[PDB]
This record gives structure tokens, C-alpha cells and sequence, in this order.
């Protein structure tokens, strides 16, 4: 379940979430979220599938 | 504590007869003043807790050449209240003439009222400006009370006359009652005729019964402003706590109300706080900002809910208002009334204070001082000659209100550090 | 925040910065020219600085207390302080 | 985003009533309103949310002297929808001189469901043309829509009324409306009267009650253009994605549907596609050539064998269309409804910009331009009179008309750089 909600994550509703970037502060996307060149990422990764899913995995 | 309520004028005996029944029909209250068979909520405030458990409304009706008295008079809920406390021109001069000369007795059963009452917080008022009989004699009460009296709250419940013409004097009689209300009295509730007219002949297709429909709304205005303290929680359950936040100058004490369901007979909290930050919802009429806001909600809600919803809105930035400050908005909470049928139970009220009432505070100094240049609209009224033969208490009056829309700009300006 | 010392030890001062302006500020209807807006001035300097400072400190971890903030963030005031 | 629907016409009223049936059966929906038991799916965009989940469906009725409304009446599905958005001569210019003195109330039903809406995206018209009612009204409100909204889509869903003739001024009216709809729509999709009657006699064999079959292959079609939008994948969940593609400059702006099962009540993806491009598939009628093609799957599809198909029909060359550029066909894929019992569970559609419609325009330029000359058939009505005493804007929507088979025969030849 965590596997493919992942790359559902990023990789619909994603495009939402970019199309408020196409028109600053890393926070404010995260509400627009729950309602070209660089970007951050980030995504909290619990212990018991951390033991199979990696953090390289997320850079990749 | 304990709030006695006074009613005078003709629309604020009607506001105040409404909201008594309001208030019986909300509590378990029969109309003979007998407690419900079915009633845990206060009801210590402002129902004396008689005999049979009798709660007898604590308010003194003042009245003058008494005509919607006697439709009071023949109803079944003429034995809810009066255990006597009713007693029996359109100048503002006259009013404050003859209440010059019958002040001791009304003072007399106000002092009885006082000692019938175990404690003491406030005295709110039902009040018409330029109302004919209720103007003057509410300014001397409102003066009196203020007088003997230093140690409690006055709270104002008015409308402010504009139907957009009428009476040539009226704006000379608002006028002299305005500095009488903003010197002798510590919190006012604005309240506008157009707007409630408008709102009423656009949720409804009414023209003429305005009057029948302003007095539900206002009663629920007025029972909503006071639910936490009717129904207890524990924020604010003191009349002076709620208004120590509402006033942030003893300067600027007018409190816009609205109301979120413009008719309410499953939306979330979300919802209806942007209803209620869109300004049809708002029932009082470069920038105007407010200063502080507050809102009250009472209804089916989630309590992580509300969080989420302040970061989302304050995030959105709905909130149109840039203060000269620190101040922000404040939420509070109160519990949905049982015995009443609602659809959508979510309501929510509103007290914040806005700057744009000072622009219909001009208008008027605008019309009144337009009389007053061409001088033919004074009209020599002889109540207002032997009271002032040379009529500067007006000039008074203009000084106090000039002041007061210098302080309302002044406060426009994102310093108060200076004052106007 | 009783736990975690700084925070604690600078909220101690917000309440007891307010038991001395309202001590103060009952005593003359009229001004204060008695060296009272001597003791005021320097308490209002140092009631900015102090929060501000524990504002800093602050920014546990629960939805609420990170909403607490923003209502004073609203205009950053004690972030532009 | 969200997309209010409008319907207008009594074969327009039809088909959508039957799209808001075949919707709450093709979703959980119970005909109450009422979420089904066993209901993951976007509802978010034709149905508002209410407040026990009731899908209630983002649908203006228009109507002038109601006659089929009222067997909408009485239906069991009559409580899905209408929240009270119904409201109650065949000429193009009788029923636009009834809309323009009745605009202002439709226009403030608009802006209710507009207020009443959190988003928007489009108004996709539900139209007949030369209908008789709906024929001038609609290019009324089609311009009153674009006048108003121009940061909004128009969709035209609508018939070409050819049943090889019957009324001698339907072809000045549908040609006006025409004009209207090159002019004021963004975007049109075109079905043709004569060729769906001739499929339904073909796989059937019914001869008078086309209406009902025809009501469930447009509803078919309309839903089928939808579904990746109601059914969330993630390539053109909007409109606006979908239908950049479709258009390739703002002259042509008309599109060819067919569907892939004639009658589907278990065949690879690689014979659909070359039945698809067989022409019995296709639902609407020198070489004419398509410009741009889009194709939508919804089935059990290997995603192997679609490439692999792609290559074996790009080397068959099925394709009879010489562009003038570099415009090719475009796949997309789409979900297979649930609670639908389907043999030969894969359909298809294809959304195409072809310019053989442009010859059946001709046969209308034909058959007006020949009533026009014989002046027999203007008949002399007279809302046609007062509209335009002298009828010369018929004469516009000819010049408009032949600039348009113009544009077309120029979009033929393998330059569009020389225009037509």
C-alpha cells in the first residue's frame, strides 16, 4: 500500500499542485496540497518499511 | 453578573417584546412564566428566579403617551413579565424635558430594580435613534444612568435612522444623541435601517411589514450575542470579559454584527467562515479595515476542524483588514439550543470593528451641517428654544463628532501612535 | 513548556512584567510624572524583546500550538520585532 | 475544473435527462439523491456535494411553454435533481425576442449556480438546432454566455436537423444559429439527424422511435467524452488539456464522434482501431481529409498491444487523411465503468477534426441560397420582421458561412500559410 500510494505521490492530483506553482513559501503549498529548474522535496518514511525502502530510492 | 434590561421607543419596545418571547420559547419557559414540564442552562441573568420558579424577565419598560403598550397589554405573554414595571411630540428636547421632570420616579424603580437584584453587571438598552419620543429621553437616561452609577457596563442596542428619506430634524436630534452616546455610554451595537431593509426585501419579496421580520432578526442577533452567557461554557462567560476584547480603544466602541445563515429553515465550519467574511452576510454597512474581529459559533462541529480552518482562510487571506497592530481575530464557541427545529445547524455570529460606519457617521454630518448652512430646517421647534436659545449644544455636537471621525482616520492610519 | 527551561524562563518575566504595569497603573487617575513612565518606558521596551525572543525559541509539534503562532504572525510583528 | 451543464430544446431536455440517468446509474447514486450501499470515483465536477452526500447535479434547465418538462415531473429521478433550477412560436427570432426581455432572471440563475459553485470551468450546451423553441433563444444565451464569462469554455453538444425533408424557413434559422456558433462557442461538437437514424434502422430495425435510442448514443457518446475525467486517470483530467488537442486553429472547431461497438450487448484493441477507422463506426457524416485524431480506450487492454498496434496500423495505412502538416493521431486510455454488466469489454471513441462536414454545410448554403432566390419561403413571419425589416443579417450569416467553407477547402489543401 505504501509502495504504490509513493509514487502516487509524486510521479491527476499532482498537477493541481503544480499548476499553483506555475503562477516564495515552501508551506504554503503544502495547504494548496491537502485541499522548471530545482524544486525540494520531501516525505516522512516510517521505520518498519524503511527497512526496505530507501532514502537513495527517494532521490532517484 | 446580572443584566436588567431597559426598553424605550416604539421599534425597541417591539425588539424587546420579541426577544422576551424569544427567550421563553428557548428556555423551558411557558407564557404563564411556569417552568416547562420537559426542563442544566443559566437562566440567572436576566430572569429573577420567582416563587413557582417563576422566571420574571428583569426589564423595565419606559414608555410616553403609551400606544403599542396596550397591544402589549392584551397578550398571553403579558404574564411572562410586567410585575409593574411599566409606566406611562417627537423632539428630542421635549423627550429630554419631560424626562427632566419625572426622573425621580423612574430613578426610584431603577433603585428598586437594583435592590431586587442580588448582583449587578450591566444595564443593556433597547434604544431608536431619532425615534421622536425615544430621542432625548433616552439621551437623559443614558446621561443619568452613566451618572449614578459608576461602577457598571451600558450596553446599546440601536438602529441608525436612514430609510433614505422625511423629517427635516431628525439628523440634529441622531446628531445631539450620538455625543450623548459616545461620551455617556461604554459599548455600543450599531445596527442600520437600510441594510436590514435591504437584506429583508432580498432573502424575502417583502416591501412594507419590514418591521415584523427586523424584530426576529434582531432578536436573534441579540439572543446569539448572548448564548454563552444563556447557555454556559467557559469562555466568556462574563459580559465584561467578552467586551474587554470587542473595544480596543475606549475611542472606538461600535460593533458590527452579522449573521451567517441569512435563512437557516449540512455545510461545514469552512464553508460558512468564508459566508461570513463575504460581506452579504455582514447586516451593518480609500481603505476600511477592522481592527479587531471576533466570531461566535454555535453547532455541529469538529473541534481539529476549526484549526485547520483558521490556517486555510488565514492563509488565503480573506480576511481584508490591515491594522495599525498587533490585533487579529478571535474564536469562540457556543452550544446550539435544544427545542428548536434547525437544518443546517452550523450558525455563526460575528462582532468585529470596522472603520466604514465612520462614512455613514459623515454622511450625516454632511446633511446636518447642509441644514444647518441654508438654516430653514431648524425650524424653530420651541422645546429646543428655552433648552438652548442659542442652539450651540448642536455646535457641541459637531465638535464631538468632527473629533470622532478624525480618531475613526486616525486609526485608519497604520500608526495610532498619532491621533487625529 | 514547563519542560523546556528557556521558553519557561522568559514567560515567568511576560507575567510578571504585567503584575507591575498593573500595580502602577492604579495608583494616579492622573499621569504618571512621578518616575512611573520612567519604570514604563523600560518595561515596554523590554516586554517587546522578551517576546520576541521566546517567539523565536518557539518556532510542540502539534497542530494547535503551531496555530497559536500565526495569529501574532499575522503581521510579523513580533517577527519584524 | 467544475462544468455546469445547461439544456435547452426538447430533444436537448431529452438527452439530458437521460445523461443525468445514465449517471446516477453509472456512479453509486441511488434516484433519491442518496449515496448507493455499496459505494474512489470524482463526482466533483457535474454533481455539488449536498449535505447528505447528495450528488445533486450542476444542471440548468431552460424552457419556454413546457410540454415534456412535466413528464419530467413525475419521475422517480425528478429528486435527483432540481434544486429548483427548472424554469418555465418556433421561430429563430421569436424565441430570441422571449429571451432577450427574460435575460436578466436566467442570467441571475447563472450567477446563483455560479456563486453557488467553488470552482469553474465550462457551460456545455445541450442544444437542438432548428429546433423551434430552442432555435434563437439558444444563440441568444450562447452570446449572453460568452458576453458575460470570458474567461470560461463553451461546449456545444447539439444535432444538425437533416432528415431529408417540412419546414421551408428551418434552413434561415439553423444558418443564423450557425453563425452564432462559429462565433460565439469555443468549441462544438456536431451530430447529424438523418445518419443516427439511419444506424438505429440499420442495427435495429425500428423505424418511428428513434428519439428513445437516439437519447441513450448521444448519452453514450457524452459520457464516454467524459469518463477519464469522471473516472480519474491522469492524462487531460481537465477539459481545457483535452480540448487544445482537438482544435487546431479557431476556425475549426467542429468534431466528429463515433463509438466503437454498434451494439455491445472478447476482440483485441488491434481490430477495434481498424473497425473504428471503418466508417459504419463512425456516427457522423477531391478527398477530405482529417486534420487531427484522437482516440479513447476504455476496456481490458494489454499495454503491449497497443504500441505494437500503432505500429502495424501506421504501416497499413488506414489513416485516408493528407494533413498539411505534421498533425497525427493521438491514443488515450480510460476505465471500464463498474456495476455495468459489458460483453466485449472494449470500447472505444474517437474525437476527430475532419472537413467533410463542410459539404453538408454546403447542402444547407445550397438549399437556403435557393429559397433565398425563388423569395417564397422567408414566408413573411413577422418577429423575423421586426427583428430586421430589410433580413440582412441572414445576408451576414452567408458571408460568415461561405469564409467558413472557404477556411475549410484552404485547411484541404497542403498549405494552410495561404488562407481561404
Amino acid at each position: 500500500e505504501y509502495l504504490q500510494a509513493m509514487r502516487n505521490f509524486f510521479l491527476d492530483t499532482m498537477y493541481d499542485f503544480y499548476t499553483s506553482i506555475f503562477d516564495q513559501n515552501v508551506s504554503f503549498l503544502n495547504v494548496q496540497l491537502q485541499e522548471l529548474d530545482g524544486l525540494t522535496l520531501s516525505y516522512k518514511v516510517p521505520w518498519p518499511v524503511d527497512i526496505v525502502i530507501s532514502l537513495e530510492c527517494q532521490k532517484i | 453578573r446580572e443584566i436588567i434590561t431597559l426598553q424605550l421607543g416604539q421599534c425597541g419596545n417591539q425588539i424587546g417584546f420579541e426577544f422576551w418571547k424569544q427567550l421563553c420559547a428557548e428556555h423551558g419557559i411557558s407564557p404563564e412564566g411556569i417552568v416547562e414540564e420537559f426542563a442544566t442552562d443559566r437562566k440567572d441573568v436576566f430572569f429573577y428566579q420567582a416563587d413557582d420558579e417563576h422566571y420574571i424577565p428583569r426589564a423595565v419598560l419606559l414608555d410616553l403617551e403609551p400606544r403599542v403598550i396596550h397591544s402589549i397589554l392584551n397578550s398571553p405573554y403579558a404574564k411572562l413579565y410586567n410585575p409593574e414595571n411599566i409606566y406611562l411630540g417627537n423632539n428630542w428636547a421635549s423627550g429630554f424635558s419631560q424626562g427632566e421632570k419625572i426622573h425621580e420616579d423612574i430613578f426610584d424603580i431603577i433603585d428598586r430594580e437594583a435592590d431586587g437584584s442580588d448582583s449587578l453587571e450591566g444595564f443593556v438598552l433597547c434604544h431608536s435613534i431619532a425615534g421622536g419620543t425615544g430621542s432625548g429621553l433616552g439621551s437623559y437616561l443614558l446621561e443619568r444612568l452613566n451618572d449614578r452609577y459608576p461602577k457598571k457596563l451600558v450596553q446599546t442596542y440601536s438602529v441608525f435612522p436612514n430609510q433614505d428619506e422625511d423629517v427635516v430634524v431628525q439628523p440634529y436630534n441622531s446628531l445631539l444623541t450620538l455625543k450623548r452616546l459616545t461620551q455617556n455610554a461604554d459599548c455600543v451595537v450599531v445596527l442600520d435601517n437600510t441594510a436590514l431593509n435591504r437584506i429583508a426585501t432580498d432573502r424575502l419579496h417583502i416591501q412594507n411589514p419590514s418591521f415584523s421580520q427586523i424584530n426576529q432578526l434582531v432578536s436573534t442577533i441579540m439572543s446569539a450575542s448572548t448564548t454563552t452567557l444563556r447557555y454556559p461554557g467557559y469562555m466568556n462567560n462574563d459580559l465584561i470579559g467578552l467586551i474587554a476584547s470587542l473595544i480596543p480603544t475606549p475611542r472606538l466602541h461600535f460593533l458590527m454584527t452579522g449573521y451567517t445563515p441569512l435563512t437557516t429553515d449540512k455545510t461545514t465550519v469552512l464553508d460558512v467562515m468564508r459566508r461570513l467574511l463575504q460581506p452579504k452576510n455582514v447586516m451593518v454597512s480609500t481603505n476600511h479595515c477592522y481592527i479587531a474581529i471576533l466570531n461566535i459559533i454555535q453547532g455541529e462541529v469538529d473541534p481539529t476542524q476549526v484549526h485547520k480552518s483558521l490556517q486555510r482562510i488565514r492563509e488565503r487571506k480573506l480576511a481584508n483588514f490591515i491594522p495599525w497592530g498587533p490585533a487579529s481575530i478571535q474564536v469562540a464557541l457556543s452550544r446550539k439550543s435544544p427545542y428548536l427545529p434547525s437544518a443546517h445547524r452550523v450558525s455563526g455570529l460575528m462582532m468585529a470593528n470596522h472603520t466604514s460606519i465612520s462614512s455613514l457617521f459623515e454622511r450625516t454630518c454632511r446633511q446636518y451641517d447642509k441644514l444647518r448652512k441654508r438654516e430653514a430646517f431648524l425650524e424653530q421647534f420651541r422645546k429646543e428654544d428655552m433648552f438652548k436659545d442659542n442652539f450651540d449644544e448642536m455646535d457641541t455636537s459637531r465638535e464631538i463628532v468632527q473629533q470622532l471621525i478624525d480618531e475613526y482616520h486616525a486609526a485608519t492610519r497604520p500608526d495610532y501612535i498619532s491621533w487625529g | 513548556f514547563i519542560l523546556l527551561k528557556p521558553v519557561f524562563h522568559c514567560l515567568n518575566e511576560i507575567l510578571d512584567l504585567c503584575h507591575s504595569f498593573c500595580s502602577l497603573v492604579s495608583q494616579n487617575l492622573g499621569p504618571l510624572d512621578e518616575r512611573g513612565a520612567a519604570q514604563l518606558s523600560i518595561l515596554v521596551k523590554g516586554f517587546s524583546r522578551q517576546s520576541s525572543l521566546l517567539f523565536k525559541i518557539l518556532s510542540h509539534q502539534i497542530n494547535s500550538d503551531l496555530a497559536q503562532l500565526l495569529l501574532r504572525l499575522d503581521y510579523n510583528k513580533y517577527y519584524t520585532q
